[PDB]
C-alpha cells in the first residue's frame, strides 16, 4: 500500500542485479553490520556518508543501463531527501568533495596546504 | 521541423491532486490531431518520458490537453517530498515543438490546501464538539501533518480562534449555554523541512446552539 | 533418481514462519531435510531446521534472526539411501511477506471524552531492536453513519507507551454509537496488520 | 611549544609537497570553503567524513616515501584521536567501508540487497 | 636591467602586518609596487597594496582576510620606465608568524578572596575577518604569592569564567601580610603562539 | 644469529615522564658491550626506530638499559592522547635477540598521577587557604584536567573530604578557630574520551592551626 518510493524501486534493482539469490548471504554484510554498531547520529553520519558516497558511485557506473534508470534516479532523489534534507547546497558540496582526484598534482598540493585548518576543526565545537 | 509550443500551462496542486494542463495546439492546415509529450525530471537527474512504467499513467503522444498523475490509485504519482520539474511539447510525427519548462515544485511546499471534509457538529452543555475529516491522507505523518483551527464566535460577536490541535475531534468548552455560536474550520499543513507553513482554506460557516444543562 | 520436491512456499503469522512443499506419492514414504540460510550472519552457510522428516512442513521460527533480514529455505528429499536435488525458495522477509495479528482494543467512558486503548499485537511480548515495528496506528472511529481515520505515531511519547496506546475523543450526551477498529502499519514495507475486532460503545 | 602534534608534521609535508608556494592559492579551495558552510555537527561529519577519507587515500599513495612516513602516520594518529575519538572500532569500521570495490560484482549485489534497510535508517530517529 | 629587490620580510603585530625590503642605492629614486595574494579566494590574483611608492615598507592590514589563511607578498622596482623582476616572500600566516599584544590585568580585593580580571587584548574587541580560527584558547595566569608562583589556566570556551570582554579568576586569601603579583599571557588556538606577557600587577594585604 | 631477549621490561608512566627500562643482557663469552634497539608504533602504523630524528632521543644501538623519551626537552615524548606500542631487542652486531613487545598505552589512560607539588597552607579566620601546583603541566586542558580533593580533619577527629574543585587554590571555610587541622591533598585526572579516571597519589600529612576569629 503506502510505502516510501525507494522500496518499490530498490526491489526492482534487486531483481536486475539478481540480489535475491541465496548467494548474496555469503561473506557477511557490508553496511548493515557496521551501522548497528553506531547509534549516535554523529557516528552514524560519519559512516552513512561513506555508504551514501558508495551508492552514488555505483549508480554512476550503471547510468547507461536504461532498464534501471527509473529505479536508480528515484532512489537518488529519496537519498537527496532523507540524507541531505533536500538541501541543494548540501548535495552539491558533497558531490564536489567526492569528485576530487587524489592523483591530481594540484589537488594534493592544495590538500596538503589546507590540512592544518581542516584538522583544526575536526574536533567538535566547544 | 518546428511547431508552435503549447500555450499557458498550469500546475494544479490542490490537496493530493497533481494535474498538468495546457491549451491545445492547432494549425491552419491540420491533417491529423496533434499529440503531446510530457516529461518529468528531479533536481539533478535525467529527463524521463511520462509513460505507464515511469509514472503509472500514459502521458506521451496522447491526444488530451491535460494529464492527471494521481488518477490511478492512492499514493500514485510523484512523492510529496520530491523536487519535480516538468516540461511539455507538442509534436506531429517528425515535427516537434520547443520544450515549455515549468518551474520546480515540491508538493508540500506549493500545494493549495483545502478545507476539512465532512464537518459534523453536535451541541453540548456550554460546548460544541467538532469531528471532521482531514483535507487529504498523508502517507508519512512524521514528515508532514495537519494543524487545525476553529474560528468560533457568538452571532453578532467578535471572532475567536481556538487552536491549534492535532486531533480530528475537539470540544469547544466554556461557552454560554443556550446561545447560538457560528464556527469555521481551517487546516494548516506543516512541513518540518520548510519551516514555513501553508495556510489552508476555510470551510463554510455553520451556526449551532449549545444545550441548556 | 529420486525426484525433486516442488512448490516450496513460506507462510508467516506473528513472525512464526513455516515452510511448505508438495511431493508426489510414491510406494515408499520419503523423508525430507529443510535447510535455512540467513542474510546477515558471518560466514553464512545453510543451517539444518528439520532432519529426515516424513511430513510436508517445517517450523523455522528458531531460524528467524532479524524480521527485516532476508532468509532463504531449500529442501531435499531422501528415499532409502538416495537423495534428490534441492528445491530452493524465493527470498523471504518476515516483515515484508509475513502477516501480523490485530491489536487489542479497549473502550471506556469518561466525563467529557472516550478513552480508546490500543494494545500492541501479541507479537511484541517481552515474555531485538529490529527495523520491523509499528510506526503508525490507523484507528477508524465510526460515530453513527460516518467513520473518520485517526493516526497515532509510536514515536509520540505522550500518546503511546511500550504496553498501550491511547486516544481521547470528546463526546456529548445525545444518542451516539461509537464503533472503533484499529490497524497497525509496519515501518519499512508498510505491511498492514490484521484489523482489530471492532469494539463499540453507546451513550 | 605546546601545539597539537599535527601542526609540526603537517607543515613538514607542506615543504615536501611545495604546498607553501603562492600557486597553491589558485582555483579556490577544496575543503576550507565547504566546511565553513556547515556549522551543525551532523552536517559537518557528513562532509568531514569525505575529507578524512581523502587524506587517508592520499597518504596511502605515499606510503613508500620514507622521508615523510613519520609525519604521515603522526597525522594519522591525531586523526584517529580527533575524528574517531580514539575508538579503534570506529576507525576499523570506517576503513572497511572505504576499501569496498565498486566494481567487484559480488559487492554490488550485496549493496543492492542491503539498500532497502540502509535507506530505512538514513533519516534521524 | 634594473635589479630586483632583496630581503623581503613580513612583520605583524596585532594583526597589522607590514612588508619590508632592502634595495641598493642608485642615482635615481626608484619606486616600488607591492602585491598581495591570499589563499582562499576564488580565481585568486595579485592585489596591489602600495603602488609606485618610494620607501621600503607597505602596510597591508587591509589585505588580511582570515588571520589563519596563508598570504604571499611580492614586490618589484621601477626606475624611469624600466621595471625589475619580482621579489617574492615566504608564505605568511598572521596567526602563526605574527605577534599579539598583551592582555590588560585588573586586580581588586574582596572580603575572602581576590578577583583578577583578564581583559582580552584590544585586537579581538572592537566596534579583520570575524569567525576565524585565530583567537585565544587558554590564558596562562601566573600568580606569585611572596616567593612562590603557581600557573593557572583559564579556557576561553568556559562561559562561566569568560565573556566577550574579560576573563576572571578568584583566589582565596588570608589576613596575614602577603604580596600577590599577577601576570597573564594568552595562547593562540591552532599554532599556540603566545601573546606578550602582561605588565605585572601586584597587590598587598596590609591588615 | 639469535640472542637472549631482554628481561623484565617496564614502562614508567609517572606524571609527564615516559621511561622504558629493562634488565641488561649478558653473555659468557663477551668481548664487547651489547647494544639495544627501541622501536615505537602507533595504533595502525609502521615500526619506527627510536632515533633523534623520529622521537628526539637516541634509543637505537645504545648501551644503556633504559630509554627516557621525556628527558630531552619540554613537550618531548609521545603525545598523551596517542596509542603507543613499544618494542625492544638486544643485538651484538649480526646477532640480535627476539623482539620484546610491550603492551600498548595511552598516557592519560595508563599514567600513575602524583601528588600536587609545592603545597602551601596559610591560616585564616576559621579557615585554611591551600595553594598548590598541578601534578604536571597539561597542554590541552579541555581534553584532560585535574580534580583536587582535600582530606582534612581536626586532631583526633574523623576524616572529611572537600572536593572536587578545579582551581589550584581553595579555602577550607567553616572550621573551628584556634584549632589544629591536618590535611592531605590528592588529585584526580579526568580524560573525557575515556570517561574513566586516574586516581592520584596523596601528599604527606601536614597539620596547621587556624586563626583566632
Ligand atoms: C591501541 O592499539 C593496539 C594495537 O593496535 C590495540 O590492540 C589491538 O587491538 C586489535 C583489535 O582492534 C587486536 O586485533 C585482534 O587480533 C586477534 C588475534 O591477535 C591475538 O593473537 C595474537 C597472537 O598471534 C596477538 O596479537 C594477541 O595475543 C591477540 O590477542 C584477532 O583474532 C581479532 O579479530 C577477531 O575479532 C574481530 C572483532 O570481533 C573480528 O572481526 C575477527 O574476525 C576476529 O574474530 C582482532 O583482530 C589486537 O590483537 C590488539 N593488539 C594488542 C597487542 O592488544 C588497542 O586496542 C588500541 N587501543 C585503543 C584504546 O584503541
Ligand atoms: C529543486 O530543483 C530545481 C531544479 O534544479 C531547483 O531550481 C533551480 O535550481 C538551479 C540550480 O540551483 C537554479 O539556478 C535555478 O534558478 C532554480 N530555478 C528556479 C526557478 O529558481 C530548485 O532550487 C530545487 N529546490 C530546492 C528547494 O532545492
Ligand atoms: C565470498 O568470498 C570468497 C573469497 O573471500 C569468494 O571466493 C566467494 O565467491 C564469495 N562468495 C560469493 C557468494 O561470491
Ligand atoms: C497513450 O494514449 C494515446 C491516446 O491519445 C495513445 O494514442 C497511445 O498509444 C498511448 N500510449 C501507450 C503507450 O499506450
Ligand atoms: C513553488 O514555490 C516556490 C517558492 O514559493 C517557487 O520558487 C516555485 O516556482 C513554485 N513552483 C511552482 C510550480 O509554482
Ligand atoms: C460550501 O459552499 C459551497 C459554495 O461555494 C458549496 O459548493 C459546498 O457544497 C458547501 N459545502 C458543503 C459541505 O455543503
Ligand atoms: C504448484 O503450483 C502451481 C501454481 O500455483 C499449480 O499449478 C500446481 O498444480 C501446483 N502443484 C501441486 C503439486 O500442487
Ligand atoms: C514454532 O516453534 C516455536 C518454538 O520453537 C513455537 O514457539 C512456535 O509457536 C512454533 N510455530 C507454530 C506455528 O506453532
Ligand atoms: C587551476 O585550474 C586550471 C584548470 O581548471 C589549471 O590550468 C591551472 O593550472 C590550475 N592552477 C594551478 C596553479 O595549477
Ligand atoms: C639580507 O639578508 C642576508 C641574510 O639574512 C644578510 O646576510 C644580508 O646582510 C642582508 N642584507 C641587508 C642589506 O640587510
Ligand atoms: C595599517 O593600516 C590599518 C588600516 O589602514 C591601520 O588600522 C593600522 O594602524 C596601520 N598600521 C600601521 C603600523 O601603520
Ligand atoms: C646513540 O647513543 C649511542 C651510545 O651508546 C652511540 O653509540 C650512538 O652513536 C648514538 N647514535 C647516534 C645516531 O648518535
Ligand atoms: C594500559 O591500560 C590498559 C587498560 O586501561 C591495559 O589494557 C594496558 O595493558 C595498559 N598498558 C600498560 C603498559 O600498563
Ligand atoms: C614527604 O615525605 C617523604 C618521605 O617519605 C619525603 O621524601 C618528601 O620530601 C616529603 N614531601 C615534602 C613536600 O616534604
Amino acid at each position: 500500500g503506502s510505502q516510501d518510493p525507494y522500496v518499490k524501486e530498490a526491489e526492482n534493482l534487486k531483481k536486475y542485479f539478481n540480489a535475491g539469490h541465496s548467494d548474496v548471504a555469503d561473506n557477511g554484510t557490508l553496511f548493515l553490520g557496521i551501522l548497528k554498531n553506531w547509534k549516535e547520529e554523529s557516528d552514524r553520519k560519519i559512516m552513512q556518508s561513506q555508504i551514501v558516497s558508495f551508492y552514488f558511485k555505483l549508480f554512476k557506473n550503471f547510468k547507461d543501463d536504461q532498464s534501471i534508470q527509473k529505479s536508480v534516479e528515484t532512489i537518488k532523489e529519496d537519498m537527496n531527501v532523507k540524507f541531505f534534507n533536500s538541501n541543494k547546497k548540501k548535495r552539491d558540496d558533497f558531490e564536489k568533495l567526492t569528485n576530487y582526484s587524489v592523483t591530481d598534482l594540484n589537488v594534493q598540493r592544495k590538500a596538503i596546504h589546507e590540512l592544518i585548518q581542516v584538522m583544526a576543526e575536526l574536533s567538535p565545537a566547544a | 521541423s518546428q511547431l508552435p509550443a503549447p500555450q499557458h500551462p498550469k500546475i494544479r496542486l490542490y490537496n493530493a491532486e497533481q494535474v498538468l494542463s495546457w491549451e491545445p495546439v492547432a494549425l491552419s492546415n491540420s491533417t491529423r490531431p496533434v499529440v503531446y509529450q510530457v516529461q518529468f525530471k528531479y533536481t539533478d537527474s535525467k529527463w524521463f518520458t511520462a509513460d505507464i512504467m515511469s509514472i503509472g499513467v500514459n502521458c506521451t503522444q496522447i491526444t488530451a490537453t491535460e494529464c492527471d498523475f494521481t488518477a490511478a490509485s492512492p499514493s500514485a504519482g510523484f512523492p510529496m517530498d520530491f523536487n519535480v520539474t516538468l516540461r511539455l511539447r507538442a509534436e506531429l510525427g517528425a515535427l516537434h515543438s520547443a520544450w515549455v519548462t515549468m518551474p520546480w515544485f515540491q508538493h508540500y511546499r506549493n500545494v493549495t490546501v483545502g478545507p476539512p471534509e465532512n464537518i459534523e457538529v453536535t451541541p453540548g452543555e456550554g460546548s460544541l464538539i467538532i469531528r471532521f475529516s482531514s483535507p487529504f491522507d498523508i502517507a508519512d505523518t512524521s514528515t508532514a501533518f495537519f494543524c487545525y483551527y476553529v474560528h468560533y464566535w457568538e452571532k453578532g460577536g467578535i471572532q475567536q480562534v481556538k487552536g491549534p490541535f492535532r486531533s480530528n475531534s475537539i470540544s469547544l468548552d466554556n461557552l454560554k449555554p443556550s446561545r447560538v455560536y457560528c464556527l469555521q474550520v481551517q487546516a494548516q499543513l506543516l512541513w518540518n523541512k520548510s519551516n514555513i507553513f501553508r495556510v489552508g482554506h476555510l470551510s463554510n460557516i455553520s451556526c449551532y446552539e449549545t444545550m441548556a444543562d | 533418481s529420486v525426484p525433486t520436491p516442488t512448490n516450496v512456499t513460506i507462510e508467516s503469522y506473528n513472525m512464526n514462519p513455516i515452510v511448505y512443499w508438495e511431493y508426489q506419492i510414491m510406494p515408499q514414504v520419503p523423508v525430507f531435510t529443510v535447510e535455512v540460510k540467513n542474510y546477515g550472519v558471518k560466514n553464512s552457510e545453510w543451517i539444518d531446521a528439520c532432519i529426515n522428516i516424513s511430513h510436508h512442513y517445517c517450523n523455522i521460527s528458531d531460524h528467524v534472526g532479524d524480521p527485516s533480514n532476508s532468509l532463504w529455505v531449500r529442501v531435499k528429499a531422501r528415499v532409502g539411501q538416495k537423495e534428490s536435488a534441492y528445491a530452493k525458495s524465493e527470498e523471504f522477509a518476515v516483515c515484508r511477506d509475513g502477516k501480523i495479528g490485530p491489536p487489542k482494543l479497549d473502550i471506556r467512558k469518561e466525563e467529557k471524552q472516550i478513552m480508546i486503548d490500543i494494545f500492541h499485537p501479541s507479537v511484541f511480548v517481552n515474555g531485538p531492536e529490529t527495523i520491523c515495528y509499528i510506526r503508525v496506528y490507523n484507528v477508524y472511529v465510526r460515530k453513527n453513519g460516518s467513520e473518520i481515520k485517526y493516526k497515532i505515531l509510536t514515536q509520540n511519547e505522550d500518546d503511546c507507551d511500550e504496553i498501550r496506546c491511547q486516544l481521547a475523543i470528546p463526546v456529548s450526551s445525545l444518542n451516539s454509537q461509537y464503533c472503533v477498529s484499529a490497524e497497525g502499519v509496519l515501518n519499512v514495507w508498510g505491511v498492514t496488520t490484521e484489523k482489530s475486532k471492532e469494539v463499540c460503545i453507546t451513550i
